[PDB]
This record gives structure tokens, C-alpha cells and sequence, in this order.
């Protein structure tokens, strides 16, 4: 009959916490705003 | 759904060599505890506005008084002694 593995078993008892990380994913990505910045320059002898 | 064979048939499986078996079952993998790190500010200084926009401008107005107003010279008529 079927036998799931021991990570099919957990992704049973982890399924509603991956539907809650799902929706949460989808509302971040909806509402943020990309953005690309500089942070650090430096300019240096590697001796 | 095949068809069996009558002039060669075939018998079930027979014992080959295995796979070492314990090298085919898996540990179960020890989750520890975590946190999500750092104390989390209250407000982010956003980039864009919050609050709705205007798509078109209405022009607006506001009242305002004339002044004080004056009497006039009037050029006055002529007297209708039947020519009028």
C-alpha cells in the first residue's frame, strides 16, 4: 500500500505552517518595493 | 495486464544482493531551536507616501467683497411734452 518516507512525513505535519509561509511570501512581494543601493566603496594596494 | 506466456513461463522473483540495508534508512534530523535575531524598530522611513493621490485638480476659490458703493451723475431724460 503506500508508505511515505520520513520527509513526506514531515511535510504532513509542517503543511500548515508551509501555507502560512506561502501566503506570507505573496503579500511581501505584492506590497514591497525593490531597491538597489551602494553601501560600501574602497580603493586600496593589496600589498 | 500482460498475457502469460504458456510455452515459457516464469516464476516470481528471486533473492539478489541488497544494498547494505541500514545504508537505505535515513536519520531523523534534530531540529534545534532558533529566534528570529534582533529587536525589530517600530517604523521604516518608506519611500513612497501612504495615502491616496489626486488624479485631477479642481480649481478652488475664495470670497471677496467689492467695496462702498457710490452714487452717480445720470444724464437724465427729457420731459415728455408729447415729443417722445
Amino acid at each position: 500500500v503506500q508508505q511515505l518516507t520520513p520527509a513526506q512525513q514531515a511535510a504532513l505535519r509542517n503543511q500548515q505552517a508551509m501555507a502560512a509561509n506561502l501566503q506570507a511570501r505573496q503579500i511581501v512581494l505584492q506590497q514591497s518595493y525593490p531597491v538597489i543601493q551602494q553601501v560600501e566603496t574602497q580603493t586600496f594596494d593589496p600589498a | 495486464m500482460a498475457l502469460i506466456n504458456p510455452q515459457f513461463p516464469y516464476a516470481g522473483p528471486v533473492p539478489i544482493p541488497g544494498p547494505a540495508p541500514t545504508e537505505t534508512m535515513p536519520l531523523l534530523n534534530y531540529r534545534v531551536e532558533g529566534r528570529i535575531a534582533g529587536i525589530q524598530q517600530a517604523r521604516q522611513f518608506m519611500p513612497f507616501l501612504q495615502g491616496p493621490h489626486r488624479e485631477v485638480a479642481e480649481q478652488t476659490y475664495y470670497a471677496i467683497g467689492t467695496g462702498i458703493q457710490m452714487g452717480q451723475t445720470f444724464n437724465q431724460p427729457l420731459i415728455n411734452t408729447q415729443e417722445g
